[PDB]
C-alpha cells in the first residue's frame, strides 16, 4: 500500500526525468513509459509502436536474447512491456537488492536498441501469431470493430495493426519509431519503492551514462493535436458461424477527454452501469438473466470511446441491446440520479482502493498520468473531484455526450 | 497470520498487513466428494451463496466482492469489501452459516448456470486436469465427484451439507475484522465437530471423460475444443510434508509452456507437432498431493507426447545445477489472491506461497531431497485420464 503520497520527480543532466512514489514492501516496480501507441500512428505505419515493443525485447549489444533468457532464469529480472493505443511502458517488479542490474537491462533496452533487419524480420511471425491469437477472443475483436467504426482517424487502427500491416512494417520504419518516439522528452522512468528516490536516481544516472543530451526539441510527434480525432456513429454487422448460437454486441458513445471537467461524470456513469459478475450486476438492469456485461471509458487525445458490449445467444441479442440503453436511460430520471451518482462513486472508489495494492498498478497509473495530464493529479485531489461531482454535473454529461446522441453499433453474430 | 479460539471453540485465522481492502470468509471440510455426485455440493453451495448476499443488486451496490472455491475435500467462501459495506459483508457471510436450505427456484437457477460452466467459461483448461486426476488417481470412486455437470446428467441439492457448514467452520478475515468476526463466530453453536477425513490413497487407473467441448468459452473461440488432453498423476506429499517444497521444485524442473525454458516446455511442447501446451502441477488434499503432468494435443499424438514425458523423467536425475537453481528460482513469485491464498494455506496447514518462511523453504531445497521426491514419486505406475477418445491402456503402457 501507499499512503495518499505524491511522486518526487528529478531531472538528469541527459534529460531523463525519474519519477518515484513511496512504497512499503520489499517489491519494487520500475521502467520506462513513453508516449508511444497507436494513436500516433497512420495508415502507412500501422502498429508499428507494438512491433518496436517486441523488437526493443528481443535484445541490444550489450543485452542479447541469450543473455536476457539467462536474468529471467537466473537472477529474477523478469521484464514486461505493453502498449495500448496511447502509451508503452517496459518495467521489472523486483527485489531491491537487483535495482543497478535492472535500471542498467531497462535503459540499455529502452533507450540504446539495436535495431536489424535480421530481428525484425525474424520476429514477423510472433507478432503474426500474437495477431491470430487475439482475433480468437471476441471481446477484443469486438472492442476493435467499434473503434474501427467509430473513428476514421487513428485511433480506429488495431493496436497490433490489421493482418496486412504487420506483413509490410520494415525496419527502417521500427528505427523511425525508436527514433521519433523514444527520445528523453518524450518518456519517463519511473519507480514505485521504498527505496529513496536520490538512490533510484544515482542508480538511473550509472545505467543511462552512454546517453547524449538533445541538441534541440522538435515539436513532440505524439502531441495531441497532430492526432485529432473524429467519433462518427456507425453501425456494422459481423458473421462469425462458428459461434453457434451465439452473438457478440458493442455499443459505443464519444467520451470526454481526460482533462474534461465531465471526465469524472462520465467515468461515474460508466461504473454504475458496470459490469456482471458472476454474483455482481448494476441496480440498474432491470434483466439481471442477461449473459454478461462488460462496460468501460478511455479518453483519446480530444475525444474518447464509452463502450458497452457483451454476447448473449441469438434469441436474448436483441433483449440485452433494449436493456443496456434502458440502463443508460434511467440513470437520467429525477427519481434515481441521486442514487446513480452514490453507486457510480463509490464504484469508482473501490476500484482505486483495489489499484493501491500493488506496485505494478500503481506504477502503470503513475506513468499514464506523468505523460497525459497537463499535472500530475495525484489521488488526494482526485478524490476530493469525486466527492464534489454533484447531480447537475451528471445531467450536464448526459446533455453533451449521451441525449439525443447516435450511437456506434457492431454485432458477430453465429446466424445472422 | 493470528490465531484465535473463540470461547464456543470457533477458530479464527487473521491475515496481518496494511489496510485498504476488508476480508472475511469461511472454510471449512466439506467438498464434491461429500455429495453423491459431480457437481452437487457446487450447486448446493452457489444457491446457498446467492440467497446469503439477497441479490446481485446488493452485491454490486456493496461493491462487494465474493469467491467460492469448492475442491473434493473442503470448500471457502470469502467476500472483500471496502469498510463502509462491513455490515452488509458480515450479515451476508452470517446467513451464508445459518443452515437453512435455498429455495428450489434459486437451486434451478443455479443448475442452468453449471451446465452451461464450459460456455460461460468456468470450465477451463486447469479445471479440467483436477477431474482428471481426480477421477483417475484414488481408490475411492467419490473423488470423481467434480464441480460442472455433465449435459446428461442430473444435479441435486444436498440440504444436509448446508447444516453441517456451521459445525465444522473455521473463520478467515484480514486483521481489522477481528471484532466483527470475534462477534459473529460467538453466534454460531458450540462446540465444532470433529471428523477424522483422510485422503483417500493413490491408485493407478486407467479413464477417459470422452465428451465434446463446447467451441465459445467465455469470450474465446476455444483453440483447444478439439484438442485431447492427458493427465498423468503420481502421489507425492501433504502439504504440511517436509518433502513439498522439494515437490514445489519438482515441478517447475518439469515447469512446461504454450505454443503460445523447461523440460516439458523443450521435450513435449517442442516435440509434438500441433501440441498446444504441457504442464506439471504438485496438488494437494487433505493428507496427500498429486504430481500431475497434463499434456494437451491431437488424440492420435498422446501416446508419443508420454514417450517424451518419460524421457522427461529420466532426464531429471542428471539434471544440471544451473537448473536446479533456476528451478528454485521459479518457485519464488511474489504475486485480494493474497487472502484467497492465506485462507487457502490455513486449511492445508502450510506457509502462503507469498511469506520469506516459504521463500527460505525453497531456497533450502538441496539435490538430494529433489532425488528423493523424483525416486519415490516415479516408482509409481501413473494414474492416465483422457479428455476424449484415445486409449488409456496404451498410453499406460508406455510406463510399464
Ligand atoms: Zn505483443
Amino acid at each position: 500500500i501507499s499512503r495518499y503520497a505524491v511522486p518526487q520527480i528529478s531531472k538528469l543532466s541527459n534529460g531523463v526525468r525519474v519519477a518515484t512514489i513511496p512504497v512499503i514492501g520489499e517489491a519494487t516496480t520500475l521502467g520506462y513509459w513513453i508516449k508511444s501507441g497507436s494513436m500516433y500512428e497512420n495508415a502507412s505505419n500501422s502498429g508499428v509502436s507494438h512491433y518496436l515493443q517486441h523488437v526493443i525485447f528481443r535484445g541490444n549489444e550489450k543485452y542479447p536474447q541469450r543473455k536476457l533468457e539467462q536474468l529471467a532464469e537466473y537472477e529474477g529480472i523478469n521484464l514486461m512491456a505493453s502498449t495500448s493505443r496511447v502509451t508503452t511502458n517496459f518495467n521489472a517488479t523486483i527485489s531491491n537488492d537487483k535495482l543497478d542490474v535492472a535500471t542498467d537491462v531497462l535503459s540499455q533496452l529502452v533507450l540504446n536498441p539495436r535495431i536489424k533487419k535480421s530481428i525484425v524480420d525474424n520476429e514477423r511471425d510472433t507478432i503474426l501469431a500474437e495477431e491470430y491469437e487475439v482475433s480468437q477472443d471476441i471481446n477484443e475483436v469486438i472492442w476493435d470493430k467499434l473503434h474501427e467504426i467509430s473513428f476514421k482517424t487513428s485511433i480506429g487502427f488495431p493496436i497490433l495493426g490489421s493482418h496486412q500491416s504487420i506483413q509490410k512494417i520494415t525496419t527502417e520504419m521500427v528505427q523511425s519509431q525508436h527514433s521519433n518516439f523514444f527520445n528523453q522528452d518524450n518518456l519517463y522512468f519511473v519507480a514505485v519503492t521504498s527505496l529513496p528516490h536520490d538512490v533510484i536516481l544515482k542508480s538511473v544516472e550509472k545505467a543511462t551514462q552512454f546517453l547524449k543530451p538533445l541538441a534541440s526539441h522538435p515539436k513532440l510527434a505524439s502531441d495531441n493535436d497532430l492526432h485529432v480525432q473524429k467519433f462518427e456513429p456507425n453501425q456494422k454487422q459481423y458473421l462469425l458461424p462458428q459461434l453457434g448460437d451465439n452473438a457478440f454486441v458493442a455499443i459505443g458513445f464519444e467520451a470526454p477527454s481526460l482533462d474534461s471537467p465531465l471526465y469524472i461524470p462520465s467515468q461515474i456513469v460508466k461504473s454504475v452501469i458496470g459490469s456482471k459478475e458472476k454474483y455482481s450486476v448494476s441496480p440498474l438492469i432491470e434483466n439481471t438473466n442477461i449473459r454478461t456485461l462488460n462496460s468501460y471509458s478511455f479518453p483519446y487525445g480530444n475525444s474518447g470511446l464509452t463502450a458497452f458490449f457483451g454476447n448473449e445467444s441469438i434469441n436474448n441479442l436483441n433483449g440485452w441491446v433494449n436493456t443496456i440503453f434502458q440502463s443508460i436511460g434511467t440513470i437520467f430520471s429525477n427519481e434515481n440520479i441521486e442514487g446513480s451518482l452514490n453507486v457510480g462513486r463509490l464504484c469508482v472508489k473501490s476500484q482505486l482502493a483495489r489499484g493501491l495494492s500493488s506496485t505494478r498498478t500503481i506504477a502503470d497509473e503513475l506513468g499514464n498520468n506523468l505523460l497525459l495530464r497537463n499535472e500530475y493529479m495525484s489521488l488526494g485531489k482526485w478524490d476530493e473531484l469525486l466527492n464534489a461531482t454533484n447531480i447537475n454535473n451528471i445531467k450536464e454529461y448526459f446533455d453533451k455526450y449521451i441525449l439525443e446522441k447516435n450511437a456506434s453499433m457492431v454485432i458477430i453474430s453465429g446466424k445472422q | 497470520c493470528v490465531s484465535s479460539v473463540l470461547p464456543n471453540g470457533i477458530h479464527l485465522k487473521l491475515m496481518k498487513g496494511p489496510r485498504g481492502v476488508c476480508s472475511i470468509g469461511a472454510v471449512f471440510p466439506i467438498g464434491s466428494i461429500n455429495s453423491p455426485k459431480t457437481a452437487d455440493t457446487q450447486v448446493t453451495l452457489s444457491s446457498k451463496l446467492v440467497e446469503s448476499l439477497i441479490s446481485p443488486k446488493h452485491v454490486f451496490m456493496h461493491q462487494v466482492y465474493p469467491f467460492l472455491q469448492v475442491n473434493r475435500e473442503y470448500s471457502y467462501l470469502t467476500l472483500q469489501f471496502l469498510p463502509e459495506s462491513t455490515t452488509y459483508a458480515i450479515e451476508s457471510l452470517k446467513r451464508f452459516l445459518d443452515g437453512a436450505a435455498p429455495a428450489n427456484t434459486t437451486f434451478d437457477q443455479q443448475k442452468q448456470l453449471n451446465y452451461a460452466a464450459e460456455q460461460l467459461g468456468e470450465y477451463n483448461l486447469l479445471e479440467k486436469y483436477k477431474d482428471l486426476v481426480c477421477m483417475s488417481s484414488f481408490s475411492n470412486k467419490s473423488y470423481a465427484h467434480g464441480n460442472y455437470a455433465l449435459q446428461g446428467e442430473k444435479i441435486d441439492l444436498n440440504p444436509q451439507i448446508l447444516k453441517e457448514i456451521p459445525k465444522c467452520t473455521t473463520l478467515v478475515g484480514s486483521i481489522d475484522m477481528y471484532e466483527e468476526l470475534v462477534k459473529l463466530g460467538g453466534s454460531l453453536s458450540p462446540f465444532p465437530k470433529v471428523k477424522l477425513h483422510i485422503t483417500s490413497n493413490f491408485e493407478p487407473n486407467h479413464v477417459n471423460k470422452n465428451v465434446k467441448q463446447s467451441s465459445l468459452q467465455g469470450s474465446k473461440i476455444s483453440m483447444t475444443s478439439s484438442l485431447s488432453i492427458m493427465s498423468l498423476s503420481w502421489p507425492s506429499c501433504g502439504a504440511k510434508s517436509v518433502e513439498a517444497p522439494a515437490y514445489a521444485v519438482l515441478s517447475k524442473i518439469f515447469g512446461g509452456g504454450s505454443e503460445f525454458s523447461s523440460l516439458l516446455y523443450t521435450k513435449v511442447v517442442g516435440g509434438v507437432a500441433r501440441c498446444h501446451q504441457a504442464y506439471a502441477y504438485n496438488n494437494f488434499f487433505t493428507t496427500g498431493g498429486r504430481f500431475n503432468i497434463n499434456v494437451v494435443a491431437e488424440d492420435r499424438n498422446l501416446v508419443k507426447a508420454a514417450q517424451l514425458v518419460r524421457e522427461c523423467i529420466h532426464s531429471v536425475e542428471t539434471i544440471e545445477d544451473k537448473n536446479l537453481d533456476a528451478a528454485r528460482g521459479l518457485v519464488i513469485t511474489a504475486g485480494d489472491k493474497r487472502f484467497n491464498e492465506f485462507v487457502r494455506s490455513s486449511y492445508l496447514g502450510c506457509k502462503p506461497i507469498y511469506s520469506s518462511q516459504y521463500k527460505k523453504s525453497i531456497k533450502e531445497v538441496t539435490r538430494k531431497a529433489v532425488e528423493k521426491a523424483l525416486k519415490q514419486t516415479f516408482s509409481y505406475k501413473p494414474a492416465v485420464a483422457v479428455y476424449g477418445p484415445a486409449v488409456p491402456n496404451e498410453i499406460a503402457k508406455v510406463f510399464e
